[PDB]
């Protein structure tokens, strides 16, 4: 297709090129024969075949050079085309002097008559659902695949279609909210690990705000502080893209680590146990419900035998809560599902 | 479809044939050779047309210092040459008869060259697919190059070096153009023509001065660029996390200090072509100026006519008009300095060196040419046709003795034996084709529909394939839609439970699948389609409940492995990681057999 | 023309767009008049005054191309300046439904090659363009001027002109 593009422009220049042999061949018979017969004095003549000759040089650049411009005009059409997209709308409708300096000061995440979407024309894939929950209250959310559990981590930031509902923390109407201060202070962290190439200080922190210490006390509740002190670089080292210089696993722990030097008070968590062994999956259970007595923290299960020790633990099953009760009043009314997931597990 | 197929001439293996039959003729010289060895007979081709025109475009000035020098002005029969060259009509039919010859030896010497430069662009995609197939992955991973370096290798310098051999005969034609028609200036004026001299010098030490100031604007240039599209790929595969974050902010000043810092150097090179244009463009009007006051001062006159001012006119006219392309020139081969610079720098890079299957024994394997070994002292007895758990903890090298039977690793010592053969790999990270859902699941093997419909049924991709638009036609990936990544794991790992290559690499299938769609898998699948017929599945998963169903347990520890063998072999000898393993899946009562 | 002209043109700003148009048909005008100026000299059977205007119509000549160069390293470089530093941060602010249902490559081809095209290589192919064009049609107002002859003849080559431009138009598109 190349080739073809090439013999077809080839062949268009080729027959204005020769068209404009002809402009010399008809400029010149009657630049001659308007000067032979008639008095034009042979300056004019001599001029109007030196631009005749111009003409013949600078036709065929002006036609490549209009195509070569719609060729090239095409880009700027392609960035005008994605120019006008949609906006995320980031400013709420409350004034920020209204929300406070402390904000994330104890979660009471009261939840009402909730239903999402991803956009205006699919189907709801929550069902109405409602639940309190307590700032000292450390909730888990089991389930099937499909069942909106990733959907339900991902509906405290207003990311999904929340067409409805009472989502409301603290007495402050989250969609009434700026978005930054929203999804500054609570703090997700997603199933699939992504990282950014660069340095490990960066990659936690890329505002360079928080301190050593602290980046170095939130790699010792990991549990990645001795992988890291036994690297060369020790820390300011290189990940590469993707996060592919270290493992899955890493990755997921460098989440975690991402995840624990912005302090919080709603830590909400996907299912981040995914790529992690169970040995130190139970090890980092320990830790991290221990070192975060006061803060809420909201987990997605993997395994059910790390939310078997929850304060209280929902089941969404297909959308909508199944149950939100106590694991021992679930375990011990034997014909639940959350009954029948730690029984399939173990 | 009826375009139809290229010719014989224009393949690619067979051309990139002669590219690599210029390669064995004994950096970026042998590159340089290697190529003129190759395309320099049709080179010199373009180059014979390119020279054979333009002195057919001096007909120009000759006809017109004829027939204004005319027009200002057997032996009743015949008519002499003085007497025929002297006439404006058969001046001005010859005139006709010159651009019609040169005008398409013009368009001659573009096509050659430009079917020269797709011939390359042929040769050189086939050769960096060549280079492609035997990388290592330590160069990708480690450091290096990126993915987005090396598919914008083709995208860019590819391109770069083709628009240079789109205008490599202009170059070649930059001698010659100027020196006929410095002595067809020399015919017409005379010792008053040498004093244009601002040509006839050219100042080509200020334009090789303005050259090397474009490459110093260059190599910045895309070194700038390269780094702004590396952080704008890693920005727009992360969008949301850094959405969730809110560090959108943070990212956005990043790209936006690379953006002002390749910026700078725009502004270097702008106006470094804006003065090198200022110079092309206003050089050959000075030399009018020079030589046309030149001729009526400081020159007693010798002949001032119409015929000679309008033939030297068009003379610097044709003179000028090949000379206008020369800033393009320039920018188009230090882009290809830079670019067989960067092709160089790619080519040289590291590249891949009864009972039983693969039989790695002592082998100390490396990611790296010069740390420490990863894998140490490792000595595993994979058995035929059975299940095989390999379990350890977070970068104990789980995924690591995988890649070293693959022979991805650098091996220092040890030897691997294997059956190497195909061998069934779902990795980590899943891998989508861009193509239908069908076409990702059949990999180019034969097309089996009872196994095929089969597998679908063995790990459930019914009800997640009823949810398409187009089922099995729809287009995933990158290029269409998006997946959830439960069912892109599903559907990686569904492929390498189809390709009846008998030796399965089942890396960890269940980190996005939960417990039910998990024993779907483990039921059916896992020990009912890879253990019906006698195939090697090597199993590492996390989940440790299914090391009941394993024929063979690796168990590993900080690079090195504790011991292999059955379960009832970890009951025996070892019992630390047993009574480990008791604990952790909270079976203290039953037993693990 | 199409809207994306009208976007180069606005993003460039009327403040270069002006200075963009009045150098360069000025400057191709004043090289129409020192060549007719170079014909008028050579008709001589007063004495240097076709020498001393002529050196000043030259000079003035190499000062306009001068400005038209800068003029048009400037349009480019503002335009590179002004359109990406939009783009990202329109595209930066977008929904994740709008990431959700797009490919990838076509956000990251519009970062790269479209950006590469706007930065680089179209102001090259607009002064070709301009220099050329403008080049072509006051050397079609040179010959009007000494030949009124030309003008019947004009027409239909013009005509098979434009007609083999839209026949071969379709068939490149
Ligand atoms: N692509 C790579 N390049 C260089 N070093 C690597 C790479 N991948 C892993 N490593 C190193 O090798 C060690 C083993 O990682 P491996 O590839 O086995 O992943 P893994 O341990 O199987 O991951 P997981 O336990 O999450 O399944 C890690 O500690 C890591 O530091
Ligand atoms: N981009 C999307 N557009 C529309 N629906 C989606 C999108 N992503 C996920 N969903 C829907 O959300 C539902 C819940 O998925 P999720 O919460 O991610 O996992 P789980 O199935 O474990 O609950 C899925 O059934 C899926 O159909
Ligand atoms: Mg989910
Ligand atoms: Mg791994």
């Amino acid at each position: 297709a190349s080739l073809f593009l090439t013999a077809a422009n080839r062949w268009l220049e080729v027959r204005m090129e020769y068209i404009g042999a002809c402009v010399v061949l008809i400029a010149a018979v009657t630049s001659i024969s308007n000067s032979l017969h008639r008095e034009l004095s042979a300056g004019l003549v001599g001029l109007g075949l030196t631009y005749a000759l111009m003409v013949s040089n600078y036709l065929n650049w002006m036609v490549r050079n209009l195509a070569d411009m719609e060729l090239q005009l095409g880009a700027v059409k392609r960035i005008h085309g994605l120019l006008k997209t949609e906006a995320e709308s980031y400013e709420g409708l409350l004034a920020p002097s209204l929300i406070p300096k402390n904000w994330p000061d104890q979660g009471k995440i009261q939840i009402q008559n909730l239903s999402v979407r991803y956009d205006s024309s699919l189907k709801p894939v929550l069902k109405h659902v409602n639940a309190l929950i307590a700032p000292g209250q450390k909730i888990g959310i089991c389930g099937r695949t499909g069942s909106g559990k990733s959907s339900f981590s991902l509906a405290f930031f207003r990311m999904v279609d929340t067409f409805e509902g009472h989502i409301i923390i603290d007495g402050i109407d989250i969609a009434k909210l700026p978005l930054h201060t929203l999804r500054s202070r609570l703090s997700i962290i997603l199933q699939d690990p992504v990282l950014f190439s660069g340095t490990i200080r960066f990659n936690l922190d890329p505002e360079r705000k928080c301190s050593d210490s602290t980046l170095w006390e939130a790699l010792e509740i990991a549990q990645l502080k001795l992988v890291v002190k036994a690297l060369p670089g020790g820390l300011d080292a290189i990940i590469t893209e993707g996060g592919e210089n270290f493992s899955q696993g890493q990755r997921q722990l460098f989440c975690l680590a991402r995840a624990f030097v912005r302090k919080t008070s709603i830590f909400i968590m996907d299912e981040a146990t995914a790529s992690i062994d169970m040995a130190t999956e139970n090890i980092l259970q320990k830790v991290v419900m221990t070192a975060f007595a006061d803060r809420t923290v909201v987990t997605i299960a993997h395994r059910v035998h790390t939310i078997l020790s929850a304060d209280l633990v929902i089941v969404l099953k297909r959308g909508a809560i199944l149950e939100f009760d106590k694991p021992e009043k679930l375990l011990s009314r034997k014909d639940s599902v959350f009954a029948s997931f730690v029984r399939a597990d173990k | 479809r009826a375009i139809g197929k290229l010719p014989i001439a224009m393949r690619a293996l067979t051309n990139y044939q002669r590219l690599c039959e210029a390669f064995d003729a004994q950096g970026a010289r042998a590159i340089w050779q290697a190529l003129s060895h190759a395309f320099g007979r049709r080179l010199v081709l373009s180059s014979t047309f390119r020279i054979l025109a333009d002195l057919l475009g001096f007909a120009g000035p000759l006809c017109i210092f004829g027939i204004v020098d005319h027009l200002g002005k057997l032996g009743v029969y015949f008519v002499s040459s003085q007497e025929f060259l002297a006439n404006a009509y058969v001046l001005a039919v010859l005139l006709f008869l010159a651009l019609l010859l040169q005008r398409t030896f013009l368009q001659a010497s573009y096509y050659v060259a430009i079917e020269t430069g797709i011939n390359l662009r042929g040769a050189i995609q086939t050769k960096i697919y060549n280079k492609i197939m035997h990388l290592s992955t330590s160069n990708l991973s480690m450091g290096e190059m990126t993915a987005g370096q090396i598919c914008n290798l083709v995208a860019i310098d590819t391109n770069q070096l083709m628009w240079f051999f789109f205008l490599c005969p202009n170059l070649w034609a930059m001698p010659v153009q100027i020196i006929v028609g410095v002595i067809l200036l020399y015919y017409i004026l005379g010792v008053s023509a040498l004093i244009g001299a601002a040509v006839i010098i050219l100042l080509a030490p200020v334009q090789y001065f303005v050259a090397t100031k474009l490459s110093q604007a260059q190599r910045s240039t895309l070194e700038y660029s390269n780094e702004r599209l590396k952080q704008t790929n890693e920005m727009l595969r992360g969008i949301k996390l850094l959405k969730l974050y809110a560090w959108e902010n943070i990212f956005r000043t990043r790209v936006e200090t690379t953006r002002r810092k390749e910026m700078t150097s725009l502004r270097a090179f702008a106006i470094y072509t804006s003065i090198s244009i200022f110079m092309n463009t206003a050089i050959p009007i000075a030399a009018v100026l020079i030589t046309f006051v030149g001729h009526v001062s400081f020159f007693k006159e010798a002949d001032f006519s119409p015929s000679v001012a309008f033939a030297s006119l068009s003379l610097f006219h044709i003179l000028v008009t090949p000379l206008f392309l020369l800033s393009s020139v320039v920018r188009s081969t230090v882009k290809a300095l830079v670019s067989v610079q960067k092709l160089s720098e790619f080519l040289s890079s590291a590249e891949i060196r009864d009972n039983c299957c693969v039989q790695i024994m002592g082998g100390y394997f490396t990611w790296t040419p010069d740390g420490i070994p990863t894998l140490s002292n490792i000595t595993i007895r994979i058995p035929r046709g059975q299940l095989t758990m390999i379990v350890g903890q977070v970068g104990c090298g789980k995924s690591s003795l995988l890649l070293a039977a693959l022979g991805e690793m650098q091996k220092v010592s040890g030897a691997v034996f294997w059956s190497r053969g195909p061998v069934a790999y779902a990795s980590q990270k899943p891998w989508l084709l861009n193509a239908t859902v069908e076409e990702n699941i059949i990999f180019e093997s034969p097309f089996n529909k009872q196994r095929y419909k089969m597998v679908i049924e063995a790990c459930s991709l019914q009800p997640d394939i009823d949810i398409l638009p187009h089922g099995d036609q729809t287009q995933i990936g990158e290029r269409g839609i998006n997946l959830s990544g439960g069912q892109r794991q599903r559907i990686s790992v569904a492929r390498a439970l189809y390709q009846h290559a008998n030796v399965v690499f089942l890396d960890d299938p269940f980190s996005a699948l939960d417990i039910h769609l998990s024993d779907h898998l483990m039921q059916a699948g896992i020990l009912e389609l890879l253990r019906d017929d006698k195939r090697t599945v090597v199993l590492v998963t996390h989940k440790l409940q299914y090391l009941p169903h394993a024929d063979w347990i690796i168990a590993m520890k900080d690079g090195t492995i504790q011991r292999e063998g059955t379960l009832k072999d970890f009951q025996r000898s070892e019992c630390q990681l047993f009574e480990h393993w008791k604990t952790l899946m909270n079976r203290q009562d039953q037993e693990l057999e | 023309p199409w809207r994306a002209c009208a976007k180069y043109l606005s993003s460039a700003g009327i403040l270069l767009l002006s200075l963009l148009v009045f150098s360069q048909l000025l400057k191709h005008m004043v090289l129409v008049a020192i060549d007719y100026w170079l014909a008028k000299w050579t008709d001589s059977a007063d004495q240097t005054v076709y020498a001393m205007v002529f050196t000043v119509l030259c000079s003035l000549g190499i000062v306009l191309c001068l400005v038209t160069s800068v003029t048009v390293e400037w349009t480019g470089l503002k335009v590179a300046k002004r359109l990406h530093r939009s783009l990202l941060n329109r595209i930066i602010l977008a929904p994740m439904r709008f990431f959700e249902t797009t490919p990838l490559g076509s956000i990251l081809n519009r970062f790269s090659s479209d950006c590469n095209t706007i930065d680089q290589h179209i102001p090259s192919t607009l002064e070709c363009l301009s220099r050329s064009t403008l080049l072509c049609v006051s050397a079609l107002a040179v010959i009007s001027y000494v030949t009124p002859v030309f003008l019947v003849a004009l027409l239909p080559l013009a005509i098979v002109c434009y007609f083999i431009q839209k026949y071969f138009r379709v068939a490149s598109r």
